[PDB]
């Protein structure tokens, strides 16, 4: 088996004068909590996805040039300027430059001549780096309720009831079967700052990136919008060479899908499943409306301070987030002792749990998930130790 | 190296790799290649003039020049 | 008469022990919640307005560009390079070039001249594309409170109660009459990602649009700030001629005002009362605190499912969300059974309810607001459905 | 002494059958409430601090360019285009000109020679304008709670337990001492819309400001990300000379620090505590759930509306919200009667409070804290009132 | 067409859409006008010189040209 | 003023404000120095040519100048 479930605390929730009973549950990104009423069946409460299933485009840029049709047009010194029908057409890179004329390339009057080279810019198939922006609204977060057995993957789960929320969606009534009528109010988290969020994605290792608004369109690179046919700043990957008399060669600045990838390499890799981009970070503060039952409250006693030991050391999550794992040799099920120091204060308490409630329970349990203030600092789960030192916020490598 | 009359009043001769350093007949006249950034064609191509140059007058920063016939350019891919 | 006021259920209040009654509502844009006590009158509840008074001007663009006072400045092969005034000026296009020159244009040796032309670019009257953007803290979120009669434009309502809340400002207390003092906590939240979005506006049909972050930024047009005289990348709107001996012509490029319309089709139309920027989305979560009072609620049976028929079929709102109206036959008042499924997978639930309790009242009721995810999806109010199709998310048209 | 500790109200709590109780604060930056149990010592709740710990580096623009190596390369109008090493190397500056050639500087046909000058591009030491964007969610919300004596800097004051909150980490239990152990559910919330901010800080008065995003990316001077060695757009401090035979000079357009100081000022100065980038404005909506105790509330009655007098009249805070100050002559403790109306309507109530419960205390209270809609408004504290001018939302000054 | 001595040295021209191929007396000289995208005066007006050519030299790309006086300039109006 | 022979075949002369209007000897001929915007040195320092004019041939825009000796070039810092 192996169940993470926390059974929900009697500080938790309060029963009214009425019948009424508000239970208040705290569902981070894969937490699971378990409500149980006296004589109803358990109940497990978690939090199944975050995501938003195909946002919109801002930018594409391109990484590797298509030039096509380049043209040269030359005019002797005593002539008029060279002119050619793409350099008032889209799409088109084109050069103004002076020419050595003379005899030998049959001019009158020994000069500079008017010349002019376009050539035709576009992106190679395949190679485009292309940008999502979220829309803090339109974010799913899915709420699934089962009873505490396992079924076919075509046959669905009896008991089980879904939910979905966002920032304006946040009241819907399920019919919990044995609970009845249950209102549920789910408060809307991200765990991420998606105003400060792109999602850069390659043509099909990873091909897809939660990049930095700024980083992003800072990317000195060609670029153009969702149905434009032509490119802006497409002389970004296009070189002129030196004016001869009658050719001006254009050069290919090459592919730069390698210089993107090295300065993406660290930066946390996207969730991308068809069409749902995911978010892994985040929670939903519910408050559960219950009538005409009694709730059964297990609260909690703290676990034994010396006997912890390191399942998995502390490590980063992938999500500017620190994630744990501990086992404990004592009596279960208990509340973890944990809490965290900055180098030079060992009495104030820096730790900013992500898990409301860590909890070593009967089958499984130990799994910790913290924010730490940036330096060297020292996580304590009760007598256990570990120093970690969380790096600095910043946008992305130069490019 | 293929000589055609295109949709202007220029004539357009369509050369390859093959045809550096060699001379075709357009017209009246005689045209010479020099190109060496040549290959096989493809929609990556450059376009220029051939200029036209008078009665033993030597070809000064050229890559292609033509004898007794006026309005000739020359169209090459840079996939090779 | 005709009110949309939804009465409050049992399960959204909790009466303690010492007295206190805490109520938690769900106030959507003109949704109403009826709230009564044992002997008190009944009172009505609803947020009334979401709007932001006259947001800051981010950026302004140029759609016909005001060109005035033109000079062009010319000298021979051997003399120095041609020098204009405007050169070295703000709010001025200035081109160089080479102009042939020769005996005609009297200069002694035949080459090639220094020439310079400079206009001084401006806008046109009554044609600007000026940008607001929304300062989340500063949108105020107004909620009115009045007793379950009509009164004159003049004269005020009897019983009526604004209290007015921001992100910053959450708590007030308001004497109530009868119900005495309540402490209202509202919990502000908006129905438009305020981070990527900007209010394009255009001098005074629709005249203001709800446009994306990305798509405003990227406008090919010459744009200025607030304050500024002079406009920054003028040379957008001004394309200069051939270099002449001594001339050369400044052709302007026209007006753009077309072209900007035509890509702002089908864009949401902005809504601005005089100085108030309104948003049509977002709601108000509130925790009404009561004392000395016994509170009457009035839990919902559930909506004949068989009994409906569509009033208004399924439609975009204008702001993201889809609108339904409903008419039921059966017996009133009653809770109505609206759910949604995506095409493929009729199990699980994807309807996201702006409206928290869609109800058939007494009098009026059938309006259901929500969101769905993209793509084919089925909409079931009971028994009767819907097919509906929801668009992918988008920034705008190419300019 | 001099407390501004607000007792805490019988509405704010609600008592379980099962012996629950769920307190709801509203702690604002500065505030503090005060919650005290039957037998159990008084507690003062506050927020300390909102700040985020060494945000990212956006952009860094450079006032004073730092212009060096210098070199002119030119050729007669028959020889070939004038090239530089320069020309194709990072962080430089290149000019590509014609310059009136003969015998008097050595070349065989009288015309137009080819000219190119090249200057390395750089920034002169301290004088940097860099930019730095917070993380939403990685803002620490610090929550201490103390009993209601004197202790020395380096020793810890007894009974004092700190808890920190981000939007991501919501959940906390502390063991609070006589308490036994309380449920903390913080939810966050900034005053300032982090999205449109950026903090401008100049290299070591005010030194940091709190700017607007689209103010801070339209800045007309060279820009660099932190970690690239070259500037992009080094051109804008660059102005070069006319032309000479072979002579082609540079000149820099000067120190843009006094520039931006004038555009920087009334723009709301940057708190910095070492590394900690501090918001002067927000507040935390917390939850509290206590067992096996009975809670102390006492509610408040309204002061006396004749007896009010102007502390200090109401002035700009210096970040968007109105401050101001009263003395109480009447009978203390009472809960402050403060509203306010916009001219015109002396009946809808405008005023959005940041303190969420306004009382003249024992010892000391009588500071307001509000939030008003631009134009002439007027502040009504009883019977005691002030005009106040509410200027309207802006990015900054024209630059 | 007015003629007027402006705050530098140079004698400018003030002409419309009427003043199109006539000539006009400036000083001790005289002064053609040919342009033909002249209209009436207002904001958006182009400026340039009037090319003072030497006796019997015949006006190379230029429409305005002066005779026996130097240092002249023609402006006019675009709203036309 | 100082000369020297670079990492290249060119004859470089660092001088500054006190050679200004001054004459200095390079190798088999002479080099003239007419900079006015002449310094100390520094970084911020401009490096140009000092064209090699022939017998009897006068100066014509430009302020460093060269007798009897070809490739030689001029550089100064600006910090005065």
């Amino acid at each position: 088996g192996g169940s993470r479930c926390t059974h929900l605390e009697n500080r938790d929730f309060v029963t009214g004068t009425q019948g009424t009973t508000r239970v208040t549950l705290v569902l981070e990104l894969g937490g699971c909590v378990t409500i149980t009423a006296e004589g109803k069946p358990s109940m497990d409460v978690w939090l199944d996805a975050i995501y938003q299933e195909n946002p919109a485009k801002t930018r594409e840029y391109c990484l590797h040039a298509k030039l096509s049709d380049t043209k040269v047009a030359a005019r002797c010194p005593t002539m008029g300027p060279a002119t050619l029908a793409e350099e008032h057409q889209g799409g088109t890179v084109c050069k103004r430059d002076q020419s050595d004329r003379g005899d030998g390339n049959h001019c009158g009057l020994f000069g500079k001549g008017s010349i002019v080279a376009c050539v035709k810019a576009a992106c190679e198939a395949k190679k485009k780096a292309t940008g999502h922006v979220y829309d803090a609204n339109k974010i799913v977060y899915t709420v699934k309720v089962e009873p505490h057995d396992y079924v076919a993957a075509n046959e669905t789960h009896s008991g089980r009831k879904t939910a979905s929320f966002t920032i304006s969606s946040e009241k819907t009534i399920l019919t919990m079967g044995e609970y009845g009528d249950v209102s549920l109010l789910c408060r809307v988290a991200s765990g991420v700052d998606l105003a400060q969020t792109v999602i850069l994605e390659l043509d099909k290792l990873p091909t897809a990136w939660q990049v930095h608004r700024d980083w992003f369109n800072d990317l000195a690179l060609p670029w153009k919008h969702e149905g434009a046919q032509n490119w802006n700043n497409a002389e970004r990957l296009v070189e002129f060479g030196a004016p001869h008399a009658v050719k001006m060669d254009v050069y290919n600045l090459g592919d730069q899908t390698g210089v993107l990838l090295k300065a993406l390499a660290g930066v946390p890799v996207a969730h991308i499943e068809g069409t749902k981009y995911h978010l892994k970070s985040g929670h939903v503060t519910c408050e559960v409306g219950l009538e005409k039952l009694k709730m059964k409250g297990l609260t909690y006693t703290m676990c034994d301070k010396t006997k912890f030991t390191w399942k998995r050391a502390p490590t980063d999550s992938g999500h500017d987030t620190v994630v744990m794992e501990v086992t404990f040799s004592g009596t279960k099920p208990c509340r973890i002792p944990v809490r965290a120091v900055a180098h030079g204060s060992p009495d104030v308490n820096v730790a900013m749990l992500i898990t409301p409630n860590p909890t070593i329970e009967n089958n499984g349990g130990g799994f910790i998930e913290m924010q730490l203030p940036p330096g060297d600092n020292i996580i304590y789960v009760g007598e256990l130790s570990h120093q970690w030192f969380q790096k600095g916020s910043s946008i992305g490598g130069p490019f | 190296a293929t000589v055609r009359k295109e949709r202007d009043g220029s004539t357009v001769i369509r050369a390859e790799g093959k045809d550096a350093a060699t001379q075709v007949r357009v017209e009246n006249g005689t045209c010479v290649i020099l190109a060496t950034d040549m290959g096989s064609w493809c929609d990556d191509s450059l376009s220029y003039e051939c200029v036209t140059i008078d009665q033993g007058e030597e070809p000064v920063d050229v890559d292609c020049f033509c004898r007794n016939v006026d309005g000739v350019y020359l169209e090459y891919g840079r996939c090779g």
